[PDB]
């Protein structure tokens, strides 16, 4: 607009988005170590057998 | 701050054929075919014109549909940023129609005098009234149809926003239409969203949605200085959700008219439909969870499929809004798409 | 709307002079918010104020994995065409 | 037995055993045959019942 | 704000939540007193010497 | 919007290009998406089918088969028109012109064949190519089923005759369908084709339920269901019809073949789907007829 | 705003505005000074109580309708045709107005 | 039963200005209120375990109204708490996600109270039986 | 365009994956509307209802439930189809590959078809996950419409069942244009047999109404012109059982004024005139092809556009 | 009552931070206002 | 990838990962400790044909 309204609206905007990709990247990392428990439970027999 | 995983965000953060295209295209000269061997208003009239640069400079996820009615029926107002308006069509025919179409043993003047009635109770000239919202409707049928005072909740917003008599002239006018086989449908179909109404006295100019997503609107906190936005079914009365056995599919968004053919005396429900089913397979259900078939002709429902609410979740039950005093079980719809679809009841 | 009332502060700092002087309760309803105070009266001198004491936010917490137990369990290599693949395979000779 | 009561109340676990901590009681222990809980007084017992 | 995992398979796809709240500071007051005596305030006020 | 470029003939008449020139905003049947049409090829001489011009049911017929496509611009020696089908739904607004009644602020306009009513009116002949266009109505779907349905009872009427279904109420002032004259006589005849299609496919219909009915539940739950809900209507129109008429699994069940098929491709031809809407805006919200309205193209 | 139309695209500019009175009394005053002409014929025509309905009618329907039509025959503003339950009354309208 | 006890519940909201609990350093992160009686018990045998005698606690947290504070509650009537920062990092915006800036201050001073500490799984925790220090001869009963 | 995405499970064969390949094009049922999906949703192994694989006029019944889908492209790991019955709302015209004797022509409205020929291709064994693959069969709808009819009446008639002897007539052969189409005529089951029976009694009975007396009036008003016009000569089919059910308007007129016909028609054309669709699944695609060429080869990409 | 709603400038400058993460919303109403967004909403600009 | 969504922009991250067990016999193992709780009722319905 030009306001000064709609500047602290934008910061505010920038703000939301790398707060979700700092979110989503971290997703990463504890779906791996989550994705590792699921094919090492798959490969693995139970003690008593 | 920059990241790590530089790929990932340059298209997060964020064509070449289009310039590669005018490349070999438009570069290329004369092909084809061979031949061998002033503070801040002046600020403001700088950038209208800019914006019309830009806007100029390029050139679809949303459709407004805009048009002026009166407040009679209706009113915006008393609604809010994300509120169903139900189109009414040609006031003309006071039963004129009801001449025919109508079987006999059937008064067929019940509509003329219920309906001209009306509109003494509430002339052409500058505007008609089209427009009904779907509150109105909610509240006209809320005594007709089974659950009473969340219903009646809704009718209490009505008497004290947009007057009861309407109501009841409204209501008598349904019960009238479902009598001699003129029905609520076939005539009010779905018209909108609610964009921004912008009213004058006793006039109204509505903008409101054709069809695409509702929250990508005007969006904000709010429509303007107002309240949020969502497509709140306005009852706990309404919103009769589906899909009691359910997996991850769109909900789907249908409206429904039930009636009454003397087994309560030409009753009126009208409510939403929320569950994963192609129309193909909502006639089938709608056949079931009813019984009110009562013959006591067989028309007992008439739906059209308003659109689609491309996830699941965000069904939120509310009876937390005040449109003035009153307070309603609200029910908030996350996200929708609208597909204004057709009417279909054969049976 | 009720009227949000009238700002005493706020009017001990005028923006400007009105140049008539009448009797202003004929022109009562030329007004949203209107009082004559007679001399003195208490409402002249309420105040009130409603705060915020607080806003408590939320530090997201990363793991990283090459930190931690599980991580022992395994040989993890980068192997950025492994989308264009289509068969890992390995082979022992026992 | 009073299905004004018991259906009055809500619903969610979060909340009914905080609630099971204090809630007020119906009797009193001021008086010498247990007495219905006179209106100026609550007991905040706890009554998991 | 709330971590979330990245899943495979036909687990629908996670994306970051976020809560806003605010509760309501309660109110309340206190009170005490300690009461004078008539011939002491005599005494202690002179007026009485 | 996708445009395709039909493109005029050789020398026209100065009267025949102002003819084309007021024919903007009017429908056209392409019958492929190519970019590049000739005239012809839309003009009514290319609906010939059997060696004739087709009547109103062979109309109906190349409605649902070619693809209609509002004339944007008139150029000399180029017509730009844009296919409805193609696109986006809720996309790509051309004005359309009214016709008729008013088109108000939705309702999707269904394109009608034009016999329906003053026949010839709108025929917009080019005598310099020698050639024409036959532009279909543009009328809202309630109302262009209602006609249709409305019309062909008139020629089962007339089809043996010895209440006016032709006084139309619509919106503000009563519409009008006959004609009278020889319109009428013009208007039956080429429903005469249609209206047959439509009684053979009644009588057929009816008959063969009624001789299925009692040929079936007397050969379980069929039986029961079948009568449950039936009584005082299915099986009395059984014994009144066959009052008034005559009364074989091995054909019966050969004919409901035939007339199942037969009978669902006359549901397609009729039930005009839509082909547009109008949605407008910072528009009248009503089109008076002949009057250049918005229009998009899903319902 | 830009909105694309039949056949073209549509800007629509808009400016919001408010306003206030500034004054505690009465700051503009309007006279009348002059008329420029009556706008009405300044005549005769009656009123017709046959074009609405509020009055239930005779009871003896000859005399109900042999009234009717004895006054709304050749009335100014009879009614066109037998009154619709809807539309208007329809006052008719002559060729000429002067 | 006393490690579900003391770790049952949740922490909450890192106060700074609260350096409460601590003996040789190692904050005090809980409070056990019991009667005087099962307090006793408790410390005779049980969960004996016990680094105290000495807490060094802290002194009183102070709000107040300065600046821009009063003109906001004066004219338009409202107020917020350190809007001077907020105010600040707000508009250092304006011109100039790991929102840490949150408030530090004082260090605040300590002193040595007899407490009574002990160590109830791997947590500090005072207990406190209160019926004496407090609610003795008042004729209020012990909540 | 709402694609779903459909995951390949572990590893197929790379002779599996080979046949993946060629199923672009292609259409598949999924039973949601999703995004994340598994493999096995798909497969014909979930067509199969409590312990029983459906018969070919069950998968009718069972596509008439869940969402055609056809496949746009195919990645190592996922299957990409945009759900026709939704995400139809391209600018240009998904394709869909046309596998059938038959051949679409411009603007042929095109209805699925569990595979039904006596020849045919439609099996898609996937050995290294158990799994299948029916794919339907694209099919004008007129075709569609007469398929449809031979399964119902086959698995009608037989269930009277025909007291008479036991040669009946064929049913299960076709024609469109030249090129006898024989049917597959293999099983007919109770239940799937009965709501195709159910409904269509059912609709049948309401296109009947006190109108329609009006109209049966006119049967021998037809046969007047079986035999003096060379058209209505040739409408009415010469196994016609109205020529034999002519082998009236009763007074009872309700006050005269109801037009009785033209609430007949519109009663006649809502439950009677839409069989197709009721019976089968009605249409959402149509031929349309941008080059201008005319028709569909079998076996060829047909450039489709939604709903006729 | 119409509660009060999340003031967001406020927030962006926060006076502490809460050391438990957990799954809120179970504990919904300790709050006369709470919202739960997904990836981001409209309300918030 | 971004393809819209309805309300909004999504964006799906996603990677490609894989693996394989290095033990040429019985790598992992796993036990079973305790039971949390009987989930089903354990008891008493019948089969209704």
């Amino acid at each position: 607009d030009g306001t000064g309204i709609s500047l602290h609206r934008q910061l505010r905007a920038i703000q939301q988005l790398a707060r979700n990709v700092q979110a989503v990247l971290g997703a990463f990392e504890r779906g791996t170590a989550d994705q590792m428990l699921h094919v090492l439970l798959e490969k693995a027999p139970p003690l008593a057998l | 701050t920059k990241p790590l995983p530089t790929a990932p965000m340059a298209w997060a953060e964020s064509s070449p054929r289009e310039l590669a295209g005018h490349a070999p295209l438009r570069r290329v000269l004369r092909p084809p075919i061979a031949r061998r061997d002033t503070r801040a208003t002046r600020d403001d009239t700088e950038q209208a014109v800019d914006k019309i640069l830009r806007g100029a400079r390029r050139a679809p996820r949303y459709h407004l549909t805009r048009q002026v009615t009166l407040t009679d029926l209706c009113q915006p107002n008393a609604e809010r940023a994300g509120a169903l308006l139900l189109a009414l069509r040609h006031p003309t025919d006071l039963p004129h129609l009801a001449r025919h179409r109508a079987p006999p043993g059937r008064q067929t003047e019940r509509l003329a005098e219920a309906w001209g009635q009306l509109l003494e109770a509430s002339e052409s000239g500058c505007a008609r009234a089209g427009l009904v919202s779907f509150n109105f409707l909610v509240a006209a049928c809320t005594a007709a149809y089974d659950a009473r005072d969340a219903a009646e909740a809704v009718r209490a917003h009505i008497t004290t926003n947009y007057a009861g008599a309407r109501l009841d002239r409204f209501s008598e006018c349904l019960r009238a239409m479902v009598h001699t086989h003129v029905f609520p449908h076939e005539v009010m179909r779905f018209f909108g969203g609610l964009v921004s109404w912008v009213t004058q006295d006793e006039l109204a100019s509505v903008t409101a949605v054709c069809s695409g997503p509702q929250e990508a609107t005007h969006t904000g906190h709010p429509g303007r200085p107002c309240s949020a936005v969502t497509i709140p079914a306005c009852a706990f009365v309404d919103l009769d959700a589906e899909l009691c056995l359910g997996g991850p599919g769109a909900a789907f968004l249908y409206l429904v008219f039930t009636y009454r053919q003397c087994r309560d005396q030409e009753l009126c429900c009208v409510y939403v439909v929320k569950s994963q089913l192609p129309p193909r397979g909502l006639e089938a259900a709608l056949e079931r969870l009813f019984g009110r078939l009562r013959i006591t002709t067989c028309t007992y429902a008439a739906f059209a499929e308003l659109g689609v609410m491309p996830d699941d979740s965000p069904r939120c039950l509310h009876r937390t809004e005040r449109f003035g005093a009153v307070g309603v079980p609200v029910v908030i719809l996350e996200g929708v798409v609208w597909r204004p679809g057709g009417w279909r009841a054969c049976a | 709307r009720d009227p949000p009332g009238y700002r005493y502060a706020a009017a001990m700092v005028p923006t400007g002079s009105i140049l008539s002087t009448i009797e202003v309760a004929s022109h009562r309803r030329l007004f949203d918010f209107f009082a004559r105070v007679r001399s003195d009266e208490n409402s002249l001198y309420d105040v009130e104020f409603d705060a915020l004491l607080g806003s408590y936010c939320n530090t997201l917490s990363l793991v990283r994995f090459l930190e931690l137990g599980l991580s022992v369990a395994c040989v993890c290599t980068k192997f950025p065409e492994l989308a264009y693949m289509n068969e890992g395979r390995v082979q022992f000779e026992v | 037995f009073t299905a004004a009561d018991i259906t009055a109340k809500h619903r969610c676990l979060e909340r009914l055993i905080v609630e099971t901590g204090s809630a007020v009681s119906t009797a009193t222990a001021a008086s010498d045959v247990q007495f219905k809980r006179p209106p100026g007084c609550r007991e905040l017992v706890e009554d998991p019942c | 704000h709330q971590p979330l995992i990245a899943r495979d398979g036909p687990h629908p796809v996670e994306q970051p939540v976020h809560n806003y709240m605010t509760k309501v500071i309660d109110r309340r007051a206190l009170n005490a007193a300690f009461s004078l005596a008539t011939e002491a305030i005599a005494l202690l006020t002179g007026e009485a010497l | 919007c996708f445009e395709a470029d039909i493109a005029i003939p050789s020398g026209i008449s100065r009267p025949d290009a102002a003819a084309l020139q007021r024919c903007e905003g009017r429908v056209v049947f392409l019958p492929t998406i190519r970019r590049q049409l000739a005239l012809a090829d839309v003009a009514h001489e290319s609906f010939v089918s059997g060696g004739v011009s087709p009547d109103t049911l062979g109309l109906l017929l190349a409605y649902r088969r070619r693809f209609p496509a509002v004339i944007t611009r008139v150029l000399p020696t180029r017509i730009v028109a844009c296919p409805v089908d193609l696109g986006l739904t809720h996309a790509g607004t051309v004005n359309l012109r009214n016709t008729s009644p008013v088109d108000l602020c939705n309702g999707d306009p269904v394109s009608l064949v034009p016999p329906v009513f003053e026949g010839q009116a709108t025929d917009v002949r080019l005598e310099s190519l020698d050639l024409t266009l036959r532009f279909p109505v543009p009328l809202p779907t309630p109302l262009a089923r209602e006609i249709v349905a409305r019309l062909v009872a008139r020629g089962i009427r007339d089809l043996n005759p010895d209440p006016d279904l032709n006084v139309l109420y619509y919106n503000g002032a009563r519409l009008s369908l006959v004609a009278d004259v020889q319109q009428l006589a013009s208007v039956n005849t080429e429903l005469r084709s249609l209206v047959l299609n439509m009684v053979y496919s009644i009588t057929e219909g009816t008959t063969l339920i009624l001789t299925l009915i009692p040929r079936l539940l007397a050969l379980g739950y069929v039986n029961a269901l079948l009568q449950m809900q039936s009584v005082t209507r299915e099986a009395a129109q059984l014994i009144h019809p066959e009052a008034p008429m005559l009364m074989r699994r091995l054909p019966l069940y050969e004919a409901l073949v035939a007339w199942l098929a037969h009978a669902g491709q006359l549901g397609d031809i009729l039930a005009l789907a839509p082909a547009v809407r109008v949605c407008t805006f910072d528009g009248a919200a009503v089109v008076q007829s002949g009057d250049m309205a918005p229009v998009i193209r899903y319902p | 705003a830009r909105h694309e139309t039949g056949g073209g695209v549509n800007f629509t500019l808009t400016q919001p505005r408010g306003n206030v009175d500034l004054g505690v009394g009465y700051t503009a005053v309007a006279a009348t000074a002059t008329v420029r002409n009556p706008v009405t014929d300044m005549g005769n025509l009656p009123q017709n109580f046959y074009l609405g309905r509020g009055a239930p009618p005779l009871l003896d329907n000859a005399a109900a309708v042999y009234l009717r039509n004895a006054v709304v025959a050749g009335n100014r503003l009879g009614p066109a045709q037998p009154l619709p339950v809807f539309g208007c009354a329809q006052v008719p309208r002559r060729a000429g107005m002067d | 039963w006393l490690v579900d006890l003391t770790t049952a519940t949740q922490p909450s909201v890192a106060v700074p200005r609260l350096t409460h609990a601590d003996t040789r350093g190692r904050p005090v992160d809980g409070v056990l209120v019991t009667t005087a009686a099962i307090k006793q018990r408790l410390l005779q045998s049980f969960l004996k375990v016990e680094d105290t005698e000495a807490d060094v606690p802290v002194t009183y947290g102070e709000m107040v109204l300065n600046g821009a504070n009063l003109v906001t509650a004066l004219v338009m009537g409202k107020a917020v708490r350190s809007l001077d920062d907020v105010g600040r990092h707000l508009l250092d915006m304006q011109e100039e996600n790991r929102e840490t800036l949150d408030e530090l201050e004082s260090a605040p001073q300590t002193t040595r109270v007899r407490a009574d500490l002990v160590a109830i799984g791997d947590r500090l925790v005072f207990l406190e039986a209160l019926e004496k220090r407090i609610y003795a001869a008042t004729n209020v009963p012990y909540p």
